[PDB]
């Protein structure tokens, strides 16, 4: 409707008109509320605003309005408060304290706006910061006066001193200069004896829980700075430890102060203050064991009822029990008297840790991994805990989670990532040490666990899965005798469930735990060779089943074991005709008969593995040759039927055996490496012009067709051949060895294939992988080639620069690619950007600081790198035509660009190697390492003040309301400090700070 | 049966992104940076009834965040999300958790690490710890993978309803009606549909 | 759940797109499994498909006989269809569908049922 009104100012504000904007906006809905909301925006950001925040707080109905209203005083205080005149000032000051007062003197008020108080007392907190306490120094011995008046504002000034104390030592580091930040935490110090008073006073006296709650926050932002004398010279460690656990109200509180005082490092030769550590300690855990739950409570029971703050209780006190005992466990191990309090606290523990909840057990897993390597080397402490680390034993194979290795989950047996990845690898290492303090009982576990699953009397999937996952981590524990016995004993025992267990279902279940089992014992297959065999041919079985998570799971593991069992494969081992490798590659077709194509390539990137173990030139490279029959036959057809008839290619069917061959050759150069070569040359040639082939069919389809042919499985497919292609190249090249092979035979033939090709098609038609090859070629060789480097700049600088110099998002797989082949020339073959002509050197810096301005840290981070390489190539050519040509010409692009991108907000992440680049080009100013003028003002004069001209008026311009003082002295101390780094930092942060607020204090700058 | 849901995290995180993921099922890969809020109704058929979210998803980018912590009064559950493969973004989890929490004292809140389908994942999980301290719920997220899409829905909506073995369920599916096309437009509605043959399938490459 | 009176005649894993005619884009509207459903009062055969996790859903139509499965540009494992009556999110609208599945054997399977189940409801 007419909402706009409020718009205007020139009237003066309708305020029953704002408060209906505020509530269609809050309770509203639809389009009603997505107008309101625009406008109040509007209205916010409005720069005069702020002079009807008084009028809002007088007359408004809603406290919404009021709220918004002193949402738009911070604005004023935190950015523009030291422009107003001081009148204005310490009329908002007398307003925002004179409505705290008077809504902490209405009961009512008090009680049912609680928000609208806390954003005054955040408000009034932003004051201080601003003032307090040059200007106000009585401010806190009036609070303190002022709290024996009332019980809600004895209350409320615990919340503004929480408050102050967070804004001051919690946030100060990003919000403030450091000279400001230190001010205010020494004003804070010098004033807290006198806070504490009244702080232990109102906790000693008892009163309101709300008072004694509010107290208790406020305590616990204090514990994070305050000196170690206020916490144990005092008695108020008995007072969190016995009287505050007892009420349900102030537990939770408690419990967080008592978290932040168990992590202090106490001076460790104080035996009064030791003494007072393990009696807040003793205190804590009676009052848990009287008021709350006995140690023998199933937790895990409770946790799943949530009850009340059941599970925010439970969570605190994992975090205190782990954050003490883990600072302070050995005040427990020596004195006889304090065994039983050690061992129930850590029976607490046992507790916690099988609740079903991932992110708890993760923080008590935490601990037991700093319990157990704790356990593992100092002396004499293991025999204590024996008692808790065969509970864990237990714990911990009772909840393992799945491993990478395992592909079959349960929806239904069918075919989660990282969250669980990292959570195995963290039980494996606690399981691991567990093993190494007792091996019997270990053992002794998962064997009687084992000898149930056969009984069947608690078989299940879950049961069968943990208990064969905890088995397979623990491999590298045992004695070689004793895992003989073990493995042979968890095998032939997991035998014997198959043969039982029935239906497909059941048996891709054992499958996958058998086949987990014995790829994580490789010790144990390399000295028993008939069992070896005998797995081998059972995983090429697997691979013939109809259930496709088995099949895929056998492949992974054949590799798996293949790549640490390679050399029992390249021999002839006793009781056989011939190496086994011979025996594997004879049936390779019928082996890999049911499998889909990318499972063939991962068999066949086994077999390069056990290959490349032969020594002997010859007999490898006939290994090799043996290996590679089946695609060599299938590329000597498909070639000779493209040597004529060029249309064959157009069959898809075709297309994708061409594709498969070639990943076929990329699956074993993988793992051969260097010792691919041989076979490379068989197909090389052949391939390239295979390429060239491909490149023209494409081009025609998007002639006769339109861009859209790009998306089509016809295309689609073509662009297969030549990615596959260029990515066997590049796998080849990265790994070579023989770098005189790859110059003379492979590197020319190879760039006037794809070079040509890549710069005369359209964009849309262009591969990234040809520049990601391409960076591979001059990392390897670049130093070889400063032709074959000058012909890839010129066959691809230009014109993808094109295509992503427009915006920030088009064809994001050239942008990283393009700016990774930028940096390798600059830092390999840099002579190639000296023989640029001018125009396109100048592309070159405007590339440079179009990747600045990225977002996408994959070029946000070249870019600078690039940048700062460059520099330093300039350099170390010293003083000649082309340096002094750059200097003059680029010097102030890279200095003005690299301010641009630290002052903008924008660019956060990068902060860093932004500061390190303009450092070093400051550094070269006032190390005269710069030999002509940097200018084009009198003559004589030196760089190091033209720069400091320049920048002074720079930073004006584009800081206008920064004052000529704060500029001087910035420049003057960030270029006295152009050899230290992090104070460098520092003085950057702080002028960060100072640009988005007016009044900035000047000596801010000389903190160094 | 309907909560206030205040969604804040850094630019670029995806908040937006997951939450039109649950409002229509798509994937938007355009970055169109959120102007101060946008309010969208969002409702799940759970074994206790439906429960309705009005989801406050909030601006990211500083210079476009409006009124700011102005959204979050009356919230009554929230989602904090960064972005594991930006580290700035969980670096300002505490601040985004700071304004948050002065408003709303007592809520019941989600911590979400999003786009764990990139690869190249930066905020390692053993280095995520902001939430144990401060009594949060953490999940994996990939608004682009659905990985844990599900997960802080439900989680809020255990802690709302008060029941922990509430459980989504399966909606009434109403029987189809029977309409014959419309031979005054079945002339035209080739043009609609040629558009759309020619017009190729985002993401060929996925699995599905 | 409204389903207890009816058969399955075919279940097949499949994304489904919703054609937005004015910005020119495919839209995704759903992950789950697309299951060809039989009433055995009425012998209707219907689509209905619902979202993996939250199992909402995201398409219920009749397999109509006037519809045609056409395939996409960009696609050997998809196919594209009108569709005027589809009450997924409430009132019957109108769409153009995209389905996609794993395979190119998984969407020729489906062309065969969906108009194996358009004779069925052709009586
Ligand atoms: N790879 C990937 N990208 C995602 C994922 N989720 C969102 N994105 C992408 O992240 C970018 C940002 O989108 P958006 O949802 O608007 O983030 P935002 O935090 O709401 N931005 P703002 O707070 O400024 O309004 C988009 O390009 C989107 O495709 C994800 O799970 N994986
Ligand atoms: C179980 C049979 C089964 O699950 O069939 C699936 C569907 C393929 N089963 C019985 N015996 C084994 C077995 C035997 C081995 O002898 C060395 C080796 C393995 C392997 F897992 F280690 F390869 C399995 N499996
Ligand atoms: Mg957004």
């Amino acid at each position: 409707g007419s909402m706009e009104g409020i718009l205007d100012f020139s009237n003066d504000l309708d305020i029953a008109l704002l408060d209906q904007v505020v509530s269609t906006f809050y309770q509203g809905s639809g389009v009603q509320q997505k107008q309101a909301q625009e406008i109040l925006t509007k209205f916010q950001d409005n720069p005069d605003a702020w002079q009807k925040a008084d009028q809002i707080l007088q007359f408004s109905t809603n406290p919404q309005s009021k709220f918004i209203a002193l949402s738009i005083l911070d604005k004023l205080i935190t950015r523009k408060w030291k422009l107003l005149p001081n009148d204005h000032r310490i009329g908002i000051r007398n307003f925002v304290v004179g409505m705290i007062i008077s809504m902490c003197q209405d009961d009512e008020v008090f009680k049912t706006q609680k928000n609208l108080i806390n954003k005054s007392d955040l408000t009034l907190v932003q004051i201080l910061k601003q003032e307090w306490p040059q200007n106000w120094p009585e401010f806190i011995p009036e609070l303190i006066g002022s709290s024996s008046s009332s019980v809600n504002v004895c209350e409320n000034n615990m919340i503004v001193l929480k408050l102050l104390s967070e804004e001051v030592f919690d946030f100060s580091a990003e919000q403030m200069t450091q000279a400001k930040a230190l001010h205010l935490k020494n004003s804070m110090s010098k004033e807290f004896e006198q806070i504490f008073k009244l702080c232990f006073q109102v906790l000693e006296q008892g009163s309101s829980s709300s008072l004694i709650v509010a107290t208790l926050e406020s305590l616990l932002r204090y514990l994070h700075w305050i000196p170690y004398r206020y916490i144990y010279e005092t008695n108020i460690l008995e007072l969190l430890s016995t009287k505050f656990m007892t009420s349900p109200d102030t537990r939770a509180i408690t419990l967080k102060c008592l978290t932040e005082v168990s992590n202090l490092k106490i001076p460790q030769d104080n035996d009064l203050i030791k003494r007072q550590t393990v009696l807040f300690f003793q205190n804590t855990l009676q009052q848990i064991a009287t008021s709350v739950m006995p140690v023998t409570a199933d937790l895990k029971a409770t946790y799943a009822n949530a009850n009340g703050n059941d599970q925010s209780f439970l969570q605190d006190l994992a975090m205190f029990l782990t954050t003490y005992l883990a600072r302070n466990r050995a005040l427990l191990e020596s004195d006889e008297s304090l065994r039983e309090l050690l061992l129930n606290a850590h029976q607490y523990l046992i507790q916690l840790s099988k609740i079903e909840e991932r992110e708890l057990f993760k923080t008590t897993l935490d601990y037991w991994h700093n319990l157990v390597a704790d356990l593992f080397y100092e002396p004499l402490k293991k025999h204590i805990y024996e008692e808790i680390c065969s509970q864990l034993r237990l714990v911990i194979i009772e909840n393992m989670v799945r491993p990478e290795e395992v592909l079959v989950v349960e929806n239904e047996i069918v075919r989660k990532e990282s969250d669980t990845i990292q959570l195995y690898k963290s039980e494996r290492e606690v399981l691991v040490y567990l093993t190494h303090l007792n091996v019997i009982d270990t053992e002794e576990i998962m064997i009687s666990k084992l000898a149930r699953q056969i009984d069947g009397s608690e078989w299940s999937w879950h049961n069968i899965n943990t208990l064969s996952w905890a088995i397979g981590s623990i491999s590298g524990t045992m004695s070689e005798d004793t895992e003989k016995r073990f493995v042979v004993t968890v095998i032939k025992d997991l035998l014997g469930l198959c043969e039982q267990k029935r239906g497909k279902d059941n048996k891709a279940v054992v499958a996958s735990d058998i086949m987990y089992v014995v790829g994580q014992y490789p010790r144990f297959l390399k000295a028993h060779w008939n069992f070896l065999r005998t797995v081998i041919l059972k995983l090429f079985e697997f691979m013939h089943e109809t259930h496709e998570g088995v099949q895929d799971m056998a492949c992974d593991t054949f590799i798996k074991i293949v790549q640490k069992c390679k050399y029992h494969f390249v021999i002839q081992q006793p009781r056989e005709s011939e190496p086994f490798i011979q025996t594997i590659i004879r049936d390779i077709q019928k082996t890999t008969a049911d499998l889909q194509p990318q499972q063939v390539h991962t068999f066949y990137k086994a077999c390069g593995i056990i290959i490349s173990e032969e020594r002997s030139v010859a007999e490898r490279n006939r290994l090799l040759s043996d290996l590679m029959q089946l695609p060599n036959m299938a590329w000597d057809t498909i070639v000779e039927q493209s040597t004529a008839n060029p249309t064959l290619l157009l069959d898809s069917e075709t297309v994708k055996i061409i594709a498969n061959i070639i990943k076929t050759n990329v699956a074993v150069c993988t793992s051969m490496g260097a010792d691919f070569y041989p076979q490379l040359g068989h197909i090389y040639y052949n391939m390239l012009q295979l390429y060239r082939a491909v490149s023209s069919m494409i081009s025609a389809q998007v002639a006769a067709e339109g861009l859209i042919a790009t998306k089509t499985p016809k295309v689609r497919g073509l662009r297969t051949i030549k990615k596959e292609i260029l990515k066997l190249v590049e796998t080849y090249i990265s790994k070579a060895r023989n770098l005189d092979d790859v110059v003379k035979v492979l590197v020319e033939p190879l760039l006037n294939a794809v070079l040509e090709d890549y710069m005369n098609n359209v964009p849309d038609a262009r591969d990234a992988e040809v520049l990601n090859c391409m960076t591979t070629v001059v990392e390897k060789v670049g130093h070889m080639i400063p032709q074959g480097v000058i012909l890839i700049l010129q066959s691809v600088f230009e014109c993808t620069l094109d295509m992503i110099n427009k915006d920030f998002t088009e064809y994001p797989e050239h942008r990283v690619e393009f700016y990774k082949l930028l940096k390798v020339i600059n830092e390999k073959s840099f002579a190639a950007f000296l023989e640029l002509p001018p125009a396109a050197f100048k592309l070159f810096v405007d590339a440079i600081c179009w990747a600045f301005k990225h977002n996408n840290r994959d070029v946000e981070v070249n870019g600078l790198q690039i940048a700062l390489d460059l520099v330093k190539n300039i350099e170390r050519m010293g003083n000649v035509p082309f340096a002094n040509e750059f200097h003059k010409n680029y010097f102030f692009i890279f200095v003005s660009e690299t301010f641009f991108v630290l002052t903008d907000s924008d660019h956060k992440s990068g902060f860093s190697k932004q500061a390190l680049l303009l450092m070093k080009l400051i550094s070269l100013v006032y190390d005269n390492k710069i030999s002509v003028p940097l200018y084009q003002v009198p003559q004589g004069t030196s760089n190091q003040v033209y720069l400091s001209q320049y920048l002074a008026n720079m930073l004006s311009n584009a800081f206008p309301h920064l004052t000529s003082e704060q500029i001087a002295s910035f420049l003057s101390a960030l270029t006295k400090q152009c050899k230290d780094l992090v104070v460098f930092k520092g003085t950057l942060r702080d002028f960060l700070v100072q640009i988005k607020e007016v009044g900035g204090d000047p000596t801010d700058y000389l903190f160094a | 049966v309907q909560f206030k849901l205040v969604l804040v995290g850094d630019g670029g995180t995806g908040k937006t992104t997951f939450v039109k993921r649950h409002l229509t099922g798509e994937f938007e890969k355009k970055y169109v940076a959120t102007l101060g809020v946008e309010v969208h109704p969002l409702v799940f058929h759970t074994n206790r009834g439906p429960i309705k979210f009005n989801v406050w998803d909030t601006a990211g980018q500083e210079k476009f965040g409006g009124l700011r912590d102005g959204y979050y009064i009356q919230a009554q559950c929230a989602i904090i999300m960064f972005d594991v493969t930006s580290r700035v973004t969980y670096k300002n989890v505490p601040n985004w958790h700071r304004d948050l929490v002065r408003v709303c004292e007592n809520i019941p809140i989600v911590l979400c690490g999003n786009k764990v389908d990139i690869k190249d994942r930066k905020v390692k999980a053993k280095s995520i710890v902001f939430h144990r301290k401060k009594n949060l719920q953490y999940y994996d997220i990939s608004a682009k993978s659905n990985y844990n899409f599900e997960k802080p829905f439900l989680w809020l909506a255990r802690k709302l309803i008060g029941d922990p073995n509430l459980e989504f369920v399966a909606m009434p599916a109403l029987a189809p009606p029977e309409v014959v096309m419309d031979p005054a437009l079945a002339a035209q509605y080739e043009h609609d549909l040629e558009v759309a043959q020619t017009t190729a399938l985002p993401d060929e490459d996925d699995d599905l | 759940t409204m389903e207890e009176d009816e058969e399955v005649l075919y279940k097949v894993r499949a994304k489904l797109f919703r054609f937005d005619a004015d910005a020119k884009e495919w839209k995704e509207r759903g992950t789950g499994d697309c299951k060809f459903l039989k009433n055995k009062k009425t012998n209707k055969v219907r689509i209905l498909m619902r979202r993996d996790k939250t199992l909402k859903i995201c398409a219920n139509h009749i397999i109509a006989p006037e519809y045609t499965l056409k395939p996409n540009v960009g696609s050997d494992r998809s196919w594209v269809y009108a569709c005027t009556a589809d009450i997924a999110e409430g009132e019957a609208e109108a769409f153009t569908f995209a389905i996609r599945f794993g395979s190119k054997e998984n969407a020729d399977k489906f062309k065969e049922e969906f108009e194996k189940a358009q004779e069925i409801n052709k009586k």
